[PDB]
């Protein structure tokens, strides 16, 4: 009503946040026992060797 | 070569033997050969000597 008492207005909100990461790890190892004696697949009457392994 | 079917061998070839035979006779040249025509063969032989003379 006219003459009477006003109105007021309101403010906004706000809002923070923290994060974490995680963490992956993968390894193998190699060792000479598997390489000696053992032929490669794919050839025949040939020795195996480590670079392919390694591949 | 192959050790079953994943493993390889060292070939280290191959090693032969054969029995013994003589031929002692043969290297003494002691027969003779002749070369016929049938199986069938034939020898002759003739024996000689001497006697005795008694006085007369």
């Amino acid at each position: 009503q006219r003459g009477g008492v006003r109105q007021h207005l309101a403010n906004d909100r706000k809002k923070i946040v923290n994060l974490n990461i995680p963490f992956f790890p993968l390894d193998r190892s190699i060792d000479r026992a598997d390489i000696q004696n053992f032929r490669e697949f794919g050839t025949e009457n040939a020795p195996a060797t480590v670079d392919a392994e390694v591949q | 070569m192959q050790n079953g079917d994943f493993q390889i061998l060292d070939y280290t070839g191959l090693i032969s033997t054969m029995p013994r035979v003589d031929t002692l006779l043969q290297s003494m040249n002691l027969f003779t050969e002749h070369f016929g025509r049938t199986t069938v063969a034939r020898i002759e032989r003739l024996d000689d000597g001497a006697g005795d003379i008694k006085a007369v």
